[PDB]
RNA sequence: UGUUGUAUGAAAGGAGAGAAGGUUAGCACUCCCCUUGACAAGGAUGGAAGAGGCCGGCCU
């Protein structure tokens, strides 16, 4: 069969409402423990919440995860910007990648993207963590099917209307109050 | 030259021996009866002091060999146009022309 | 393959005559199956060689010279856009629309685009995938809007030209398939056998979308301008010349078919309820019912199972007209259960159109054999 | 060499091999 | 024969406005190009100079790009039916259609036509 | 909208295709090797039993003797072939460009003379982006005063010009200014 | 890395290496590339062996990422050992090696049909690689010399350029 | 069993720190196989112990 | 606080592949290389020169 499987197996998974609709988001948490454990602590304490996706680029990202929708604030579990951590199995090189955002290195927030297509100068430089399967990934391109003002902004940007962890591949997540 | 151009065409004298869609047969009417050759003389033919006069290439530069054509053979070829008005006769996205 | 007219420069040998032979064995020189591990892919059609036969490269570079691997695809592709916009209300189209093919899609054998989308005016219960030969469909599984249509070429040989399986394979690889585009969860993929004239498709049908795809494709395989040109192209390059003079009577489409690759039995039981009229004393008229037999009829091996039905299972009924129908089913479903599996018939045609209702009852084991009315009932 | 031609009805051989249609032949006899 | 019934029903398509349809056959006939016996080959020429005719050299199928560079070696063919329908070819494209070659393409079908004299 | 099944387990063959079959060939049940087995075994049990004139299968009847192949061969199921393109087109050079070969029917390679583009050229091109981008450029081939328009007005041949302007210019010149024709005092709103 | 590496020495740029050990053009070459981009079987030869060590080491790999279970790791071992000629292209550069390859396939049957008696039916499971492991192991010990003869040639006249009074 | 364009697997990413499976070992009678029971699947199963080998 | 320390292949533009009529087959002598694991074989027969005397020129 001469199809391959280039990705590791992932394990732990958590949904995301949506006003586009619902979202499966299964991680990579052996391969990305840091990323994957902030996302799955921010999802069940609702730090995403009413978070619009602000940036969009088309055919290429839908970025999303601040609250107050500036494009700048993200508060990492960690009281502080976490590391990257890579892979050298897992490449942007397909639709549905769940990816942190960040200014430079070293400097994760609360911000992610799903990407929309092959984006191979996003390698080495962006954290990817998780990937979307099922036919939700056909919700999630719908994200991008919006009104596109100026500087990457919608017109009516879609928004998450809560989360749910499906499964929690980690033990001891202690939510914050 | 395209379809259009080819009122420009000049003839050859004798006329044409397939004679269906000829430009120079006498039932065609490009070969008329009683022509005085000083009259039409002029017609289709370089001119320096008329309309047609010694033209180049756009692109090369190079002397044409057409009366009324702006684009000489080579580069005609290669770009798929007409050689007197430039519309494209030719779809050439899959053609490597080979000028050899 | 002789002089083909009436009768009345170099030196070394000349490669016409051992390129028409090898090109008419190459579904045997060809084996796919013989050593399978390595194979090259000539560059811009789908053919695979096994193995270096260099006169067989250029009888077959001879035949998809001037890029007709492609322009057999768009024409193909253009063939069903054409038969979907003729029929936007029927099926409840909003529109057909055309993909820009990336132009290397057509003879690229690990992942595919969509071809054509159909976009829906309301919406289109979606059924579970299956082939396009099968019936009996639910429309229950899922329910869309926009609907995708993938069209595959390829060139089989002796070892592998089963078209249904690698419609099947083909849907299954590339919809599950990381890296694929597929604009929606539901869509189907028709497979087309250039080598063998074979077709089929496999995927999700929406209502009246099957039975349109049908007719299409035995049209369209029947009557395309390119694939016309490759058959031609085929036949200049063995040499072959056609002696009889004109096409045979009967070549109408559904005649034709008959002789594909799917068995087909013709079922006739008008004589299976039977009877003789005498005269009484009584000065009434009586019938006296008698033998009667269904016949089942196998066209391209002419196989005649006769099944002679004796008058004792008359006796002690009422209404018999109908009883005899119902009969003449379960003894069809006996003898598909009877005959081994890869003699078993993909259509049935029955003579009689109230024959159609049981038999299509009856048969609940074998739900994928059609049944159908022809014209040409004998 | 053994249809090669196009069929077209041919000319009513009746009157030829039994001089009339055969069943009027048979209705005589 | 069947080539001669194409060379004169070629008018007939186009008053019942069935181009489609002599565009296909223009396309079928490109292949018989090939063909050994010359009396068949220039009537499948014949047939093409009709087509060639009633629709066009712009839309012509195969495209004058195609069909001309095939017509060069077949001006070699010393019979006469042969070398009389193909020079007709040659000769009407090389006015009407001068940019579907290269000019050296033009030079050794000149030096070519210096037989066409005997 | 798509809605999720909400299940826990990831979406996928859990042995992440480690081993996926090749099922690109006929059924394994309904193959021509697997029909000759059964005709095998058939004629085994046949073999001392009287003709009993039963329909049994087109292949398998009563042979009255004793028990590569004819049929297509089955090929492995975990193997997966290796592809690699062949870019050699094979064309006779000389044929194709000139028309001429020295060899004949002798060439070895094809004689065509199609001049389209081969498939990894057309790859470069869609890479580079350069496919079908020249389609975009095409081939195809007062002002005495320089004030404002106070009663742009004609001569005979279109040359639009201010009134009083025109009037001094016909005192300057009685020919036109803009291809110094004849006006003959012809002076038109 | 080290076949890769001569491929860029030569300015060779138009032939990919890909991670299966697969030499293969990208584009058609003309009569001077493919004069100057031929290969001989010492190149060949040990990319053919590094082929075979990539599979065998890649079955272990999929055993220790939990993908497969120990029998599969074993029948899959074994199977890599009888099939040497399908899944490499070895003989093409030494043709003596068709001896080792039908060993290996007679290994196979007197295997095959011990193990497949009684209930055991046939079937894909048998994994007593042993045989076949050893046959190979033999093989190597009589080709390790020569390629090394070989190899040693290859890269004197890369390095110490083309010598030229000659033998 | 990998595809050809996949580089080849790096250990510290992949393999280092994940369970291997089980291997293929047959159980083993404490009883009637008390001598070969403790060191039967061991890798040099008596090469630590003096009385039985050698040495190392 | 730089620079001629060189080569291969490709593209574009040019030249054009031995045989005292034409079409060609090769194997070498010297010294200049290229592919090659070569004491093999190929690279247009791999390419390039090929009578004597005197000071590129002159004589037989
Ligand atoms: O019994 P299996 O484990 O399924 O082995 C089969 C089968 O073996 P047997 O029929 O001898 O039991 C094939 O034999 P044939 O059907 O061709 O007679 C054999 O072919 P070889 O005898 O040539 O080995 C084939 O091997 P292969 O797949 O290479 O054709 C081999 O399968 P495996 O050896 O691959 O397990
Ligand atoms: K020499
Ligand atoms: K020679
Ligand atoms: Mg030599
Ligand atoms: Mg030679
Ligand atoms: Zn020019
Ligand atoms: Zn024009
Ligand atoms: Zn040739």
């Amino acid at each position: 069969s001469n199809i391959y499987i280039q990705e590791p197996p992932t394990n732990g998974k958590v949904l995301l409402k949506t006003t586009a609709g619902d979202i499966d988001i299964e991680l990579w948490s052996k391969e990305a423990p840091k990323a994957c454990r902030n996302f799955i602590q921010l999802c069940l304490e609702a730090y995403y919440d009413n978070t619009i996706f602000h940036r969009v680029v088309p055919g290429f990202i839908v970025q999303g995860g601040d609250p107050t929708g500036t494009g700048s604030g993200g508060e990492s579990i960690y009281g502080a910007p976490f590391k990257d951590e890579f892979h050298s199995r897992l490449r942007f090189n397909r639709r549905g990648l769940v990816a942190m955002a960040n200014a430079g290195s070293h400097d994760n927030g609360s911000q992610f993207f799903f990407t929309l297509g092959r984006a191979d100068e996003l390698n080495n430089k962006h954290t990817i963590f998780g990937k979307v399967t099922g036919d939700t990934v056909y919700n999630m391109l719908r994200l991008s099917e919006v009104d596109i003002d100026d500087d990457e902004r919608p017109h009516n940007p879609h928004k998450i209307k809560s989360c749910e962890v499906l499964f929690n591949p980690f033990d001891d997540i202690i939510p914050r109050e | 030259v395209c379809e259009k151009c080819e009122k420009k065409l000049g003839t050859v004298i004798t006329p044409d021996t397939w004679k269906d869609g000829a430009r120079n047969t006498t039932e065609s009417g490009g070969r008329k009866l009683n022509e005085n050759k000083a009259l039409t003389s002029k017609k289709a033919r370089f001119d320096p002091y008329g309309k047609n006069k010694f033209s180049t290439c756009r692109i090369c530069k190079s002397s044409v060999h057409q009366p009324g054509s702006h684009y000489c053979q080579g580069c005609a070829y290669k770009k798929g146009i007409c050689a007197m008005c430039g519309k494209k006769v030719l779809d050439t996205k899959n053609y490597k022309q080979t000028s050899v | 393959w002789e002089k083909a007219s009436g009768f009345e420069q170099r030196s070394g040998l000349n490669q016409i005559p051992n390129r028409r032979f090898t090109l008419w064995w190459s579904p045997t020189i060809n084996r796919a199956n013989v050593y399978v591990g390595f194979q090259v892919q000539l560059d811009l059609t789908g053919i695979f060689m096994h193995g270096k036969i260099p006169t067989l490269k250029i009888s077959l570079i001879q035949i998809f010279r001037a890029h007709l691997w492609q322009k057999i695809h768009e024409s193909i592709v253009m063939d069903l856009c054409q038969v979907f916009d003729q029929e936007l209300d029927a099926l409840e189209i909003e529109t057909v629309q055309k993909e820009t093919i990336h132009p290397r899609k057509s003879y690229k054998m690990n992942s595919s685009c969509a071809d054509i989308l159909l976009f829906a005016s309301y919406k289109w219960n979606v059924s579970r995938p299956s082939l396009l030969a099968d019936s009996k469909d639910v429309m229950d599984s899922t329910t869309t809007q926009k609907y995708w249509i993938d069209i595959q070429l390829r060139w089989g040989d002796y070892d592998s030209h089963d078209i249904e399986r690698y419609a099947r394979a083909k849907f299954l690889d590339y919809t599950t398939d990381n890296m694929s585009i597929y604009p929606s969860p539901t869509g189907v993929l028709i497979a087309i056998d250039l080598a063998y004239n074979l077709h089929s498709a496999y995927g999700n049908w929406f209502p009246g979308s099957k039975p349109l795809i049908q007719q299409a494709m035995a049209k369209i395989m029947k009557a395309n301008p390119a694939l016309y040109v490759l058959r031609e192209r085929i036949r200049k390059g063995l040499q072959l010349y056609s002696s009889e003079p004109t096409e045979p009577y009967l070549s109408s489409q559904n005649y034709g078919e008959l002789f594909s690759n799917q068995i087909i039995w013709f079922v006739d039981d008008t004589n299976v309820y039977r009877v003789t009229i005498h005269k009484t004393f009584e000065g009434n008229l009586t019938t006296k019912p008698i033998n009667g037999a269904i016949f089942i009829f196998n066209p391209r091996t002419g196989q005649l199972f006769l099944k002679i039905i004796h008058t004792s299972v008359w006796a002690g009924q009422k209404r018999l007209g109908q009883l005899a129908k119902w009969k003449t089913a379960e003894e069809v479903a006996a003898l598909i259960r009877s005959l081994p599996v890869e003699e078993q018939p993909k259509q049935i045609i029955v003579t009689r159109k109230g024959m159609l209702d049981p038999l299509e009852v009856h048969l609940l084991d074998f739900p994928n054999i059609v049944i159908k009315g022809s014209e040409l009932q004998l | 060499g053994k249809a090669q031609s196009i069929y077209r009805p041919s000319k009513n051989l009746d009157k030829d091999m039994y001089g009339d249609d055969l069943e009027a032949r048979i209705k005589t006899n | 024969q069947a080539a001669d019934l194409i060379s004169r029903t070629a008018v007939v398509m186009k008053t019942c406005q069935e181009e489609k349809l002599m565009g296909h056959l223009g396309v079928v006939l490109y292949e018989y190009l090939g063909e050994e016996y010359p009396e068949v080959l220039g009537s499948i020429l014949g047939a093409l100079k009709a087509i060639v005719n009633v629709i066009g050299m712009h839309k012509m199928t195969p495209p004058i790009k195609d069909l001309l560079p095939r017509l060069t070696p077949i001006l070699k063919n010393r019979h006469e039916k042969v070398q009389e329908n193909c020079i007709d070819l040659v000769g009407r494209i090389a006015d009407r259609g001068a940019e579907y070659v290269s000019a050296r393409e033009w030079m050794r079908i000149c030096f070519e036509l210096l037989e066409l004299l005997k | 909208v798509y809605k999720s099944t909400r299940s826990a387990k990831p979406v996928g063959p859990e042995d992440m295709g480690a081993t996926a079959v090749y099922e690109l060939d006929t059924e394994k049940e309904r193959d021509a090797q697997a029909i000759f087995e059964r005709s095998q075994k058939i004629q085994e049990e046949l073999r001392g039993k009287e003709d009993d004139k039963i329909y049994r299968g087109i292949n398998n009847y009563q042979k009255y003797m004793k028990p590569v192949r004819k049929g297509p061969i089955r090929a492995p199921e975990h193997l997966r072939a290796t592809v690699r393109w062949d870019y050699q087109p094979d064309i006779c050079k000389d044929y194709k460009e000139t028309g001429f070969c020295g060899f004949g029917d002798s060439c070895k390679f094809l004689h065509d003379r199609s001049d389209y583009k081969h498939g990894w050229q057309i790859e470069r091109e869609l890479d580079e982006g350069r496919y079908g981008v020249y389609e975009d450029e095409n081939y195809e081939v007062c002002f005495i005063c320089r004030q404002s328009f106070q009663n742009p007005v004609v001569t005979k041949c279109r040359h639009y010009f201010c009134e009083s302007c025109a009037l001094q210019h016909f005192r300057t010149t009685p020919r036109c200014y803009v291809c110094d024709q004849q006006t003959n005092g012809v002076f038109n709103p | 890395n080290m076949l890769n590496l001569l491929i860029h020495r030569k300015n060779l740029n138009y032939l990919h290496l890909d991670y299966n050990f697969n030499l293969k053009p990208v584009k058609t070459l003309t009569t001077k590339e493919r004069k100057k981009s031929r290969f001989g079987n010492a190149f060949h030869l040990c990319r053919e062996v590094l082929r075979l060590t990539k599979l065998v080491v890649d079955s272990h790999v999929q055993y220790r990422l939990g993908n497969v279970d120990a029998f599969q790791l074993a029948d899959g071992l074994q199977y890599i050992f009888a099939h040497v000629g399908q899944l490499t292209g070895m003989y093409r550069y030494k043709y003596k090696l068709m001896r080792q390859i039908r060993m290996c396939k007679d290994l196979k049957h007197l295997i095959y049909y011990r193990f497949n008696t009684g209930p055991v039916g046939k079937g894909p499971g048998c994994g007593f690689w042993a045989a076949g492991w050893r046959v190979w192991l033999f093989f190597m010990r009589g080709i390790t010399p020569l390629l090394e003869r070989w190899l040693g040639n290859l890269l004197a006249r890369q390095f110490e350029g083309r010598h030229s009074k000659g033998v | 069993p990998f595809d050809d364009e996949e580089p080849p697997l790096d250990y510290a990413d992949n393999i280092l720190d994940v369970e291997p499976l089980e291997a293929i070992q047959l159980e083993l009678d404490p009883e009637e196989d008390a001598p070969v029971l403790d060191w039967f699947y061991d890798h040099q199963p008596l090469r630590d112990s003096r009385k039985y080998v050698n040495g190392s």
